[PDB]
C-alpha cells in the first residue's frame, strides 16, 4: 500500500532594500562639519556604491526565482482537472486582491513609529516588483504546470490532461501505470485532504514561518543599534555638535569633534560590512530557491532528499512576503 | 550647564516666534535647524528639555511663555536623474525620492530647495507614483517592455518633438493554453 | 564686463595638455550627471544625484 | 540516422551565428568585464587615498617634521597612520568578501565541468534551455566560456 | 529607616513620562537576565548574563 504526502519548504529569496545619507547621520543640523568631513576623502562614495550593488541584486534574485517563464499562461474557466481540487492554490477572483487561499494565510503570520524616528536619514527604498505582478508570476506557474504538465520549459508548451500526467509521474519513480488508473478513486481522495491538513497546520502556530521573520527581524533590529550610536559619545564632551561648538573656540573643538567623526565613521563602516555577509548568504539562498524553481517544479527530480521526504511527484510554489514556500508533494 | 530652566544666562535680544516654517532657533543656547509645531506632552514641573532614544532633544518649553512645542527637520530626500543615451537626447527626468510633491513643486523662492536646477516644477506636468513623484514625464497607460526601472512596478521609456513618457510594467504576452480532457500535441 | 563665481567644473584634457572641453555641475541634472560620472556621455540608467 | 545530414548541417548552421553575437555588442562579455573592472577600481581609490589629509595639517610626511617640531608632531602624524591603516582594513576586507564571490562560482564551474561536459545532466535548466546534448568549453581571460549544445 | 547601596536599576517610563515600573540587577538570576537584555518578558532559553 501507498499514502501521498505533502510537505512544505520555506526559503528568503531578498531582504529590504537601504539607503543611508552621508551627512545627515554624521553632520546632521549642522553646516560646519560639512566642510569637515570633506577633506576625509571617499569614505562617503564607497558607502553609496556598496549599498546601490547590494540593493541591485534585491531585485536580480526575485527576477531569476520568479520570472524564467517568457508568457504568462492562463487556467480554463473550467476547473475539474480529473477529480482534483485546486481551488486551494489557484487564485479566487471574488477577493479584490487576486491571490490564492493559502496566500492569504502567509502574509497575515508574516508582520512587517517605524520612520518618525528616522529623521537621521535612513530610508527603505521600494521594490520593483510588487506584490501583485509577484502574484501573477506564481499564478502562471501553476497555469502552466497543470494544463501543460513538464514541457514548458524546454520551449513550446504542449497541453496534456492531467489525469494523464499523473501516469507519467509515477512512471519516472519506478512503480508502472496501472496503480494510478485502476486506483483513481482513492488517490484523488488522499490528495484533496492532504492540501486541507495544511490549511489547519500553517494557523496551528506562529513559529513555522521562523525562516522569513528573521530575515526582517534581523534588519529592523540592525538599524535600531545603529540609531543609538549618536548617544556614545566617544571621549569628547558631548554627544550633540551644535554644543561643542557653542561652548568653546574654534582651534579646540578640531580635535574634540575629530574624536566624533572618526568614531561615527567606524559605526557606519561595521554596518555596511555586516550587510555584506548577509547579502551573500540571501544569494546562496536564491541560488537554491532558483534551482528548485527550475527543477523540482519544471520537471521530476530524482535526487534522494532533495525535493520531498521519499519519491517525489511535483511541487506548487506560493509567494510569500520575501520568500517562497514550495509544497513538495511525496 | 543646561539641565534645568536657567536663571542668570547672557545679553543677546528676543525676537517673535513662528509656527510650522523651517527657521534657526537659539532658544536658552540650543542651536539648531527645523519647524517648531505644537505638542501635547505634559511636562512636568522640574522637567524642561525632552530628549528621545537618539540622544537629542526633540521638545523645548518657550523660554517667556509656558508653550510646549516640538522640533522636527525640515524635509529631505534623495534625487535620481532618469535619462536616455547621451548621444540619443538631451532631456531628463528629475526623480524626487520618498516626498510627497503638495509642497516641493513650489519650488522657487529665495534660495529654499539647495539644487540649482529646481526651474522643471514650472515645466512638464508631474505625476506621482508609490516611491516619489518625477518631473518630467507624462504618464501613458498602455503597456511596454521595461527599459528602466523606477520603482513599485513603473518603467520609462524613451518614446519617438519626442520625449521621455512613464508606464506601468507589462509582464509578457498573455497565452491561453486550450485545456481539455482528451487533447494531446506532439512536436513534430 | 563679466563677473566670476566659485564653482566646480569638470575639464577634459588633450594628448599635449591643453584645455578642449568643459563642463560644469550646477547648471544641469544632465550636466552633473555627467560632471559625477567623470565622462562627458553617460549611457542610458538611472543615476544617484547629490 | 534517419536524418544525419539534416542534423550535422544544422549544428554546421548554428556555430556560425555565435561569432557575431560575442561580437555585436559589448554587454556579451559584462561578466568577465565586471571582474577586472572591480579590481582595477578598488586598487585606484586606495592610491588616491594617500592624498587625504585625514584632519592633519598635510598629507605629504616629510613636510610635518620639516616645519613643525618633534615635541607634537606624534599627535599630528598619529591622525594620518590611523586613517591610512584604515584603508587598508577596508581595502583587505572587501578582497575577502569578493574571494567568496568567486569560490561559489569556480565550484559552480568545477562541477559543469563534470556533468555537462563529460557526460549528460538530467538536471532541467541546467546545462541549457532544453534537453541536454553535449558541451564544449573554452578557455577566457579570467573565466571560462561554455557552448552548451541543447 | 533604610540604607542604600550603589546598585544599578532598569526603569521604565509610561507615555506621561512617569516611572510606573522597575526592576533591579542583583536580586536573582531572573532580574540578572532582564537587566542584561534590557526588557521585562524574556523568552524560553539560555541565556549569557554577566
Ligand atoms: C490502502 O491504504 C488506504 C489508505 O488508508 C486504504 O484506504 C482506506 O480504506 C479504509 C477501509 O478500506 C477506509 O475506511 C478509509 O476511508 C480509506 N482511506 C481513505 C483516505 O479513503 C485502503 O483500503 C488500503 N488498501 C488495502 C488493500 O489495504
Ligand atoms: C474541492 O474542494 C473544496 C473544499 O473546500 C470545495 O469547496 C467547497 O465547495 C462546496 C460546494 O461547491 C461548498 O459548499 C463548500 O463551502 C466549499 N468549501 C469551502 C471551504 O468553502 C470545492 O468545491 C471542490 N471542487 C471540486 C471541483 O470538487
Ligand atoms: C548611440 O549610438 C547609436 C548609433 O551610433 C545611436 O543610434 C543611439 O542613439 C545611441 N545608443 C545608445 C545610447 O545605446
Ligand atoms: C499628499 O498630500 C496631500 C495633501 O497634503 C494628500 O491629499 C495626499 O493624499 C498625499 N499623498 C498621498 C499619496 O497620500
Ligand atoms: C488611457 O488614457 C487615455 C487618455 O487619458 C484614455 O482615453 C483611455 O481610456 C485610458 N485607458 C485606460 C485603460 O485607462
Ligand atoms: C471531459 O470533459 C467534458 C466537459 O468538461 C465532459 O463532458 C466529459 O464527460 C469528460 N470526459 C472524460 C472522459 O473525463
Amino acid at each position: 500500500n501507498f499514502t501521498i504526502s505533502v510537505t512544505t519548504e520555506i526559503l528568503p529569496v531578498s531582504m529590504t532594500k537601504t539607503s543611508v545619507d552621508c551627512t545627515m547621520y554624521i553632520c546632521g543640523d549642522s553646516t560646519e562639519c560639512s566642510n569637515l568631513l570633506l577633506q576625509y576623502g571617499s569614505f562617503c562614495t564607497q558607502l553609496k556604491r556598496a549599498l546601490t550593488g547590494i540593493a541591485v541584486e534585491q531585485d536580480k534574485n526575485t527576477q531569476e526565482v520568479f520570472a524564467q517563464v517568457k508568457q504568462i499562461y492562463k487556467t480554463p474557466p473550467i476547473k475539474y482537472f480529473g477529480g482534483f481540487n485546486f481551488s486551494q492554490i489557484l487564485p479566487d477572483p471574488s477577493k479584490p486582491s487576486k491571490r490564492s487561499p493559502i496566500e492569504d494565510l502567509l502574509f497575515n503570520k508574516v508582520t512587517l513609529l517605524i520612520c518618525a524616528q528616522k529623521f537621521k536619514g535612513l530610508t527603505v527604498l521600494p521594490p520593483l516588483l510588487t506584490d501583485e505582478m509577484i502574484a501573477q508570476y506564481t499564478s502562471a506557474l501553476l497555469a502552466g504546470t497543470i494544463t501543460s504538465g513538464w514541457t514548458f520549459g524546454a520551449g513550446p508548451a504542449l497541453q496534456i490532461p492531467f489525469p494523464m500526467q499523473m501516469a507519467y509521474r509515477f512512471n519516472g519513480i519506478g512503480v508502472t501505470q496501472n496503480v494510478l488508473y485502476e486506483n483513481q478513486k482513492l488517490i484523488a481522495n488522499q490528495f484533496n485532504s492532504a492540501i486541507g491538513k495544511i490549511q489547519d497546520s500553517l494557523s496551528s502556530t506562529p513559529s513555522a514561518l521562523g525562516k522569513l521573520q528573521d530575515v526582517v527581524n534581523h534588519n529592523a533590529q540592525a538599524l535600531n543599534t545603529l540609531v543609538k550610536q549618536l548617544s556614545s559619545k566617544f571621549g569628547a564632551i558631548s554627544s550633540v555638535l551644535n554644543d561643542i561648538f557653542s561652548r568653546l573656540d574654534p582651534p579646540e573643538a578640531e580635535v574634540q569633534i575629530d574624536r566624533l567623526i572618526t568614531g561615527r565613521l567606524q559605526s557606519l563602516q561595521t554596518y555596511v560590512t555586516q550587510q555584506l555577509i548577509r547579502a551573500a548568504e540571501i544569494r546562496a539562498s536564491a541560488n537554491l530557491a532558483a534551482t528548485k524553481m527550475s527543477e523540482c517544479v519544471l520537471g521530476q527530480s530524482k535526487r534522494v532528499d532533495f525535493c520531498g521526504k521519499g519519491y517525489h511527484l511535483m511541487s506548487f510554489p506560493q509567494s510569500a512576503p520575501h520568500g517562497v514556500v514550495f509544497l513538495h508533494v511525496t | 550647564l543646561l539641565h534645568a530652566p536657567a536663571t542668570v544666562c547672557g545679553p543677546k535680544k528676543s525676537t517673535n516666534l513662528v509656527k510650522n516654517k523651517c527657521v534657526n532657533f537659539n532658544f536658552n543656547g540650543l542651536k539648531g535647524t527645523g519647524v517648531l509645531t505644537e505638542s501635547n506632552k505634559k511636562f512636568l514641573p522640574f522637567q524642561q528639555f525632552g530628549r528621545d532614544i537618539a540622544d537629542t532633544t526633540d521638545a523645548v518649553r518657550d523660554p517667556q511663555t509656558l508653550e510646549i512645542l516640538d522640533i522636527t527637520p525640515c524635509s529631505f530626500g534623495g534625487v535620481s536623474v532618469i535619462t536616455p543615451g547621451t548621444n540619443t537626447s538631451n532631456q531628463v527626468a528629475v526623480l524626487y525620492q520618498g516626498v510627497n510633491c503638495t509642497e516641493v513643486p513650489v519650488a522657487i523662492h529665495a534660495d529654499q530647495l539647495t539644487p540649482t536646477w529646481r526651474v522643471y516644477s514650472t515645466g512638464s506636468n508631474v505625476f506621482q507614483t508609490r516611491a516619489g513623484c518625477l518631473i518630467g514625464a507624462e504618464y501613458v497607460n498602455n503597456s511596454y517592455e521595461c527599459d528602466i526601472p523606477i520603482g513599485a512596478g513603473i518603467c520609462a521609456s524613451y518614446q519617438t518633438s519626442q520625449s521621455i513618457i512613464a508606464y506601468t510594467m507589462s509582464l509578457g504576452a498573455e497565452n491561453s493554453v486550450a485545456y481539455s480532457n482528451n487533447s494531446i500535441a506532439i512536436p513534430t | 564686463v563679466g563677473y566670476l563665481q566659485p564653482r566646480t567644473f569638470l575639464l577634459k584634457y588633450n594628448e599635449n595638455g591643453t584645455i578642449t572641453d568643459a563642463v560644469d555641475c550646477a547648471l544641469d541634472p544632465l550636466s552633473e550627471t555627467k560632471c559625477t560620472l567623470k565622462s562627458f556621455t553617460v549611457e542610458k540608467g538611472i543615476y544617484q544625484t547629490s
